[PDB]
């Protein structure tokens, strides 16, 4: 409702980088917002893609960001009559970024692998990988539970059973408030989809450079299933947390598998040990419900809301014609000990094409009315298809049904505005949160003032 | 008596026709001062109104095009006639209403395009072998329907990009086979094969030379290859007039929009060919593959008949796909193909079984309602698509145009098109809302107000600006 | 906090079989490696092999082939180190080791088993006073354990009364059976004139026998 | 297989030294070699994993380095608790395997041992047999030879030694030699001796008697 669309922000990164394909805000020591950036085809040293990540402070013209450094280099340990390979090269670094703390967590989802043993081969698959960085002081650490040293003869021998070869962890991220990082891995267990969770200082103080396979003690994940109805369902695909069983103490995961029972999809909702306590499933094949999936309350109630997208949703229309659209689910948590029922709304968009859904983001309260707020995105959205940013505000029966509020691409065609969001931080301290939108095609960040409502 | 003509009290010649389709009205200068100008006609002559001024126009429906339909669709040059008439001019005065007929048939022995899209990967080996004599097989059985038959081949597997190939050892990337103990060629997304041609032989020959490939997870490739056997018309070589026949047949799960983020690609499907001289498909590892929306939009467009020949295992999979592109066929293919053959000529007599309307640039202002005579003369009011039919069989359907009050453009057209079909019925619709006589006004007339009005039909109005 | 606990001192026979064990405490036993390492005094420390407990599959020296068998139950959270056709060249104290971070350390050690091959049987020892032969300031006195089986022995001097200046030594092999012998230093207005006696306890065959030093 | 050349073999140190141990590998090992401690009479404790990074709890007066096939343990400032055995191991390649190790020893100053000599008791040579025993008590360093004399004329069958470990009140070492012969080989001679060669006295310390004499 308040967000100001005349006076943007606009930062940029490097042609062709993809800069802006994902973003957070992050607080330093001081409590000083920053915007962290990936840019998952950041040219590195070979010239050859690599990614990169970008932390940008705060000022209302914008402009170029300085980068936040890793090592970019190839590397190989010989050790235990093998030789160990990791291979960055298009490895997406800046896929996905999330901030905790005073701490970066900035993934290469399709970081390579590949184990050698005199004429057997682990195989090079991409197990995926997560770097983590502490600007203020210059630490540095990586986390990697999927990279194995299992022989790929093992793996057939076995029935690829536990196979996490191609776990692409670091799809996507998130941590909890506790300051333990959620990773999805939607490739794991043979493209069934896992989740590997550990605790953030425990990564820090357990990693040093050159050992490539270590454990971490302290770490969880998810398990393999010989369920068909998970299988190529890409369990992890987008990862979210939130309070859903009414005790406090435990964190509750919210997982997205768009491609659940045969491309129906579904969300999940499990507690810290992986095991599940509702599901919700996808209302129509390949919509991708489950693409993203949001938690805040928004009802003011005290208890966590669930949100859900399916981008490629199909609309039912005249003459028995379809029209992909997509569309948001909203599931309002119950009173106590009871299952989430039926969606409290169902949102639908209106540009053919538009993937309405693609990104949710809980804005907090953006019109200070003492109800919690959405974005939506629409990437490919709008009446020219450059795409468009809708907000919806709270109520107490849920959300308003229509926006209050749409926010037009100012970039070209093609520029995937909206594709990636972040709210619910107020990052020029006017006392109103603010809204920053990912353009990656163009290569630009855009800034969101919210303002005093008129 | 007085009817709704009189006590409305109309102004002019415009606003009593727009009354009833039923008021008339009388141009004559000689007429009593207490008598109504805007009566129905019989009571207009009945009060020695002259004939030559009355205006009462009839809402009526005259045929311009009216060719039979054609026996044969065989022979001819695209002058094959399934829909009759083609075209009509229709004329209807305010709040009025008429009805048309139109003929539909599907033309015996019409010919086909027929495109064999073909999985390629490693379990469909044995798939291979089975269908070398097909081409002959299939030009045998066909010839009992149609005598212009044109088939062609394409193949796919999955997009040539990691995770989806094996790119470990060097050896690997030119035969995935490497770690077993026999050959296959390297990944390929999607590649053309054979051009739609009338000689049979040179399928058997371009199959027999064919051989599979490997890859890493189950679900195939095929979207994106039935996205490009769509849009790349000249190369597959569909024919205008044509039955367009898209045999998919696969034996796994297929991909899906957005699967493609698991190999970095995040470029949507732009729903253009991609294929060149080379007849591979270039943006398979730069594009995602295709939404099921942006599917069928281009099969619609091309008038593709899409088929789902798959295996048991996953025929409710393709079952559940078919309900969400309209359309669209399924059968069930054995695990070696070895059925295809009845498979697909029970497909064309499914496919060439049904007639649907479909309406193009209908007014806004105009509504139709349809009454469908399938089987034997059994009249479905409030239907406008036949099931059940054969090669050979024809139908028809009453349809009545209502419109409501009149619109501002007086001419417009829309066309009444089957689903599939080449021809169609163009209705020229003339909306007649004014008479003739205010073609022969008088502005700025001696006889109304000393010049402040016009003189048109017989009565006074008043002027531009007042 | 990671402790390995094994299983208590073993003695066998030759050509018997031994199952040793590794208990893991505070952790899960399937996270890491699982490597035995044997010590020895002259040969030093030897790397046996090794078990991923999550699957089963293990690698060795081909120096243990045929001898040593390693294997892991998951469900006790316990390691096993079997040891086939026992040879005096088996007697060793044998450690299982896991890595703390690396993948292939070798960072925490269990407190080691020891094994002992012998065909002896439970003998007791016998105990011979050891006066000096017919001056100075200081004197010393000793006391010889000779012909005992199985170690260990406890030795004291007056009951535990007398216990600086004392040196026992450690206990060899003469075969088959041990020899210890220990030494201690007085005054000499100490001795004769106050009564020294050797305790030597041998609880294997329960024996206490004390022998008191007398001149020559 | 790798070989693991540990030197040296031991050192005498004194509290608050700064030594080093080294190890060298018959081939490159790219700094995959671990550190371990044995306390006396006890299990090991990690010290270092590959070659610098320190064990969890490991005090920072220890640290690791070198590259190749040449590799250093380092401890700054020794504490009470440093003296023990130090062994280097790689994992570079199946099968692991270990240095000779290393043995940290106090220093003091040379010290002359108490030699005793002890003829068979009566209980003994009542039953068949008959041992001669020598002591030689605290002296340092340890490097010390035994040799005993029947009749003047060394004898080498029969002898059975024994060393104590470092004492921990003086810091010097023991050792026990026991000479077992039959009752009636015992009686063939006359003179039995054992010398003491040390490097505290260029003349060898000798202690003897004879049978029958008193
Ligand atoms: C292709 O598409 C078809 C239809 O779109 C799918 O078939 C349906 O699958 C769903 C899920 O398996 C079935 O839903 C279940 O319905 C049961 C009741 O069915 C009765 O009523 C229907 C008419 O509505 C009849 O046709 C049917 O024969 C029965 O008489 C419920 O009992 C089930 O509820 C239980 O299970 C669900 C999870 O499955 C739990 O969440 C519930 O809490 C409860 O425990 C369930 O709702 C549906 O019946 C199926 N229809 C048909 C016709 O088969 C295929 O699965 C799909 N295939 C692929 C490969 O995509
Ligand atoms: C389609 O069929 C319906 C019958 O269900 C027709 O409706 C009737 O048409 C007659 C025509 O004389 C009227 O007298 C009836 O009053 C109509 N009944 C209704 C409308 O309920 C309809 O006219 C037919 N239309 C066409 C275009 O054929
Ligand atoms: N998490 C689990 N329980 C789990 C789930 C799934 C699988 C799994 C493994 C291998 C599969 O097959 C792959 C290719 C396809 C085909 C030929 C081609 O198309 O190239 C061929 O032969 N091999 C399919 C599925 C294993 C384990
Ligand atoms: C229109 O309907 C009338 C009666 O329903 C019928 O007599 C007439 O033939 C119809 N017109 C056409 C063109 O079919
Ligand atoms: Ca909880
Ligand atoms: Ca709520
Ligand atoms: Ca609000
Ligand atoms: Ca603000
Ligand atoms: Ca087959
Ligand atoms: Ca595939
Ligand atoms: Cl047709
Ligand atoms: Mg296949």
């Amino acid at each position: 409702l308040n967000l100001d669309p005349v006076q943007l922000t606009f930062y940029a990164g490097p042609n062709g980088s993809q800069f802006g394909f994902s973003l957070d805000f992050h607080k330093d020591s001081h409590g000083r917002v920053a915007i962290v950036v990936g840019a998952p085809r950041t040219l590195g040293p070979s010239q050859e893609e690599t990614g990169g990540v970008f932390l940008c402070p705060w000022r209302a013209e914008g402009g170029q960001c300085p980068s936040l450094l890793f090592d970019l280099r190839d590397e190989t340990r010989n050790v235990g009559s093998q030789t160990l390979q990791t291979f960055k090269a298009r490895q997406g670094l800046g896929a996905s970024v999330v901030s905790w703390s005073d701490v970066i967590v900035a993934c290469a989802p399709w970081q390579h692998w590949n184990v050698l043993e005199k004429t057997e081969e682990a195989e090079k698959t991409p197990v995926g990988s997560c770097f983590l960085a502490q600007p203020e002081s210059g630490r540095r650490a990586e986390y990697s539970p999927c990279r194995g040293n299992t022989l790929s003869r093992i793996y057939v021998e076995n029935d690829f059973s536990w196979d996490k070869r191609y776990c692409e962890a670091g799809f996507s991220s998130v941590v909890t408030q506790a300051g333990e990082l959620v990773l999805g891995a939607p490739g794991g267990y043979y493209f069934l989809g896992l989740l590997a969770q550990a605790p953030v200082a425990d990564i820090f103080s357990s990693y040093r450079p050159g050992i490539l396979l270590w454990h971490v003690s302290s770490q969880s994940l998810s398990f393999d299933s010989s369920n068909p109805e998970y299988f190529d369902g890409y369990w992890g695909y987008s990862v979210a947390v939130g309070e859903f069983d009414g005790d406090l103490n435990t964190t509750e995961y919210v997982v997205g598998a768009p491609t659940w029972s045969w491309t129906l999809g579904a969300v999940e909702i499990l507690d810290s040990y992986y095991q599940r306590l509702h599901r919700l499933r996808g209302e129509q094949m390949a919509s991708y419900f489950g693409h993203s999936v949001a938690v805040t309350d928004v009802n003011g109630d005290g208890r966590h809301d669930l949100l859900v997208g399916a981008p490629l949703y199909m609309e039912s229309r005249a003459d028995r014609k379809l029209a992909e659209v997509g569309r948001v689910y909203l599931f309002l948590q119950p009173r106590g000990p009871h299952a989430l029922g039926a969606p409290s709304l169902l949102l639908t968009g209106t540009q053919l094409y538009g993937r309405f859904g693609s990104a949710i983001a809980p804005l907090g309260d953006l019109d200070r009315d003492g109800y919690n707020d959405i974005a939506v995105a629409a990437p490919y959205g709008g009446p020219s298809g450059r795409g468009q940013v809708l907000v919806f505000l709270g109520q107490s029966e849920g959300l308003r049904s229509r926006p209050s509020q749409v926010l037009d691409s100012p970039f070209p065609t093609g520029s995937a505005f909206g594709f990636s969001l972040r709210g619910a931080v107020d990052i020029d301290d006017n006392g109103y949160p603010d809204l920053i939108v990912g353009a990656y095609g163009a290569n630009q960040v855009a800034v969101y003032r919210a303002q005093p409502v008129v | 008596g007085p009817n709704i003509c009189t006590t409305r009290g109309v102004s002019s010649c415009q606003q009593c026709l727009a009354v009833s389709p039923m008021c008339a009205w009388c141009s004559d200068e000689a007429l009593p001062l207490g008598s109504p100008r805007c009566d129905l006609k019989e009571n207009l002559l009945k009060d020695n109104c002259a004939p030559e001024s009355i205006e009462f126009p009839v809402s009526e429906a005259r045929v311009l095009e009216d060719r039979p339909l054609s026996d044969k669709g065989s022979g001819d040059s695209s002058q094959v006639t399934q829909v009759s008439p083609q075209r009509i001019a229709l004329r209807l005065r305010p709040d009025d209403s008429k009805n048309f007929s139109i003929q539909v048939r599907q033309v015996e022995d019409y010919p086909v395009d027929i495109y064999y899209l073909m999985d390629l990967s490693y379990s469909m080996k044995d798939d291979l072998w089975s269908i070398q004599n097909l081409g002959t097989k299939l030009a045998t059985q066909m010839r009992k329907l149609t005598s212009n038959l044109r088939i062609g081949f394409g193949a796919f597997v999955d997009k040539p990009v990691s995770p989806y190939m094996y790119i470990s050892p060097p050896e690997a990337l030119e035969n995935p086979c490497y770690d077993m103990k026999t050959t296959c060629l390297p990944m390929f997304g999607y590649k053309h094969v054979l051009t739609l041609t009338d000689q049979v032989t040179r399928f058997n020959e371009e199959v027999k030379k064919q051989s599979v490939s490997r890859n890493r997870d189950a679900p195939e490739g095929g979207f994106d290859a039935i996205m490009q056997a769509t849009v790349c018309d000249e190369k597959i070589g569909w024919r205008n007039d044509a039955s367009h026949l898209l045999v998919f047949t696969t034996d796994a799960k297929t991909h899906i929009a957005l699967d493609g983020r698991l190999a970095g690609i995040v470029q949507p499907n732009d729903g253009q060919c991609h294929v060149g001289s080379d007849n591979h498909y270039s943006a398979s590892t730069t594009m995602d593959y295709p939404s099921l929306g942006l599917m069928t939009e281009k099969l619609s467009q091309k008038n593709i008949n899409l088929i789902f020949a798959v295996t048991e295992n996953v025929v409710n999979l393709y079952q559940n796909y078919s309900e969400l592109i309209p359309g669209t066929t399924v059968g069930v293919l054995s695990m070696d193909s070895s059925n295809v053959l009845q498979l697909i000529v029970d497909a064309y007599g499914k496919i060439r079984s049904k007639v649907e309307l479909e309406v193009r640039d209908l007014p806004e202002e105009l509504s139709l309602s349809f009454n469908a005579t399938c089987l034997n003369n059994e009249v479905i009011p409030g239907l406008k698509s036949c099931m059940g039919l054969k090669i050979g069989d024809t139908v028809s359907f009453s349809i009545e145009a209502k419109v409501r009050g009149c619109p501002q453009e007086k001419e417009k057209s829309f066309t009444i098109k089957p689903v599939g079909f080449k021809d169609s019925l163009i209705v020229q619709v003339t909306f007649d809302c004014d008479c003739a006589c205010q073609a022969q006004a008088e502005p700025n007339s001696h006889r109304c107000n000393n010049g402040n009005g016009t003189f048109e039909c017989g009565v006074c109005r008043c002027g531009p600006g007042w | 906090e990671v402790q390995l606990q094994q299983s208590g001192a073993e003695l066998v026979k030759p050509g018997a079989s031994v199952k040793l064990s590794c208990t893991a405490s505070g952790f899960n036993i399937k996270d890491t490696y699982v490597h035995w390492v044997k010590q020895r005094p002259e040969q030093g420390l030897e790397w046996i092999g090794r078990i991923d407990p999550a699957n089963g599959y293990t690698k060795y020296d081909p120096k243990f082939q045929g001898k040593a068998t390693i294997t892991a139950d998951t469900s006790s959270n316990t390691a096993y180190l079997q040891l086939s056709s026992l040879t005096s060249e088996d007697t060793a104290v044998y450690y299982c080791v896991r890595p703390l971070y690396d993948y292939y350390a070798m960072d925490y050690w269990g407190q080691g088993t020891s094994v002992t091959v012998s065909s002896a049987k439970t003998t007791a020892p016998s105990v011979y006073p050891l006066a000096p032969v017919c001056t100075g300031s200081s004197v010393t006195l000793g006391c010889l354990v000779k012909g005992y089986f199985p170690e260990p022995v406890t030795l004291t001097w007056n009951s535990g009364s007398l216990s600086s200046g004392v040196h026992t030594f450690p206990a060899v092999l003469q075969s088959d059976l041990y020899t210890l012998s220990s030494s201690v230093t007085v005054t000499s207005s100490t001795w004769p004139s106050q009564s020294i006696t050797c305790n030597v306890a041998h609880p294997a065959s329960s024996t206490k026998v004390d022998k008191k030093i007398e001149p020559r | 297989d790798i070989l693991m050349t540990q030197s040296p073999s031991s050192m005498s140190v004194s509290l608050g030294d700064t030594v080093s141990i080294t190890c060298h590998a018959s081939q490159g090992i790219s700094s995959n070699i671990g550190w371990l401690q044995q306390k006396p009479g006890k299990s090991f404790m990690g010290l270092i994993y590959y070659g610098t990074n320190l064990v969890d709890g490991v005090p920072s007066r220890f640290s690791g380095s070198g590259s190749g096939a040449d590799y250093s343990l380092t401890i700054s400032s020794l504490d009470s608790e440093d003296f023990a055995d130090y062994y280097c191991v790689q994992y570079a390649q199946l099968p692991y395997t270990f240095g000779g190790g290393t043995k940290l020893e106090i220093k003091r100053a040379d010290a002359a041992p108490t030699v005793s000599i002890f003829p068979p008791s009566s209980e003994q040579l009542t039953s068949g047999g008959a041992s001669v025993v020598c002591f030689l008590n605290n002296f340092y360093p340890k490097d010390i030879n035994v040799k005993w004399k029947i009749d003047g004329s060394e004898r080498q069958n029969g002898v059975l030694n024994s060393w104590t470990d470092q004492d921990s009140k003086d810091s010097t070492y023991s050792m026990s030699s026991t000479l077992t012969l039959t009752k009636d080989e015992y009686e063939r001679h006359n003179s039995y001796t054992c010398e003491a060669t040390h490097k505290t006295s260029t003349s060898p310390i000798v202690k003897s008697f004879n049978r029958n004499e008193c």
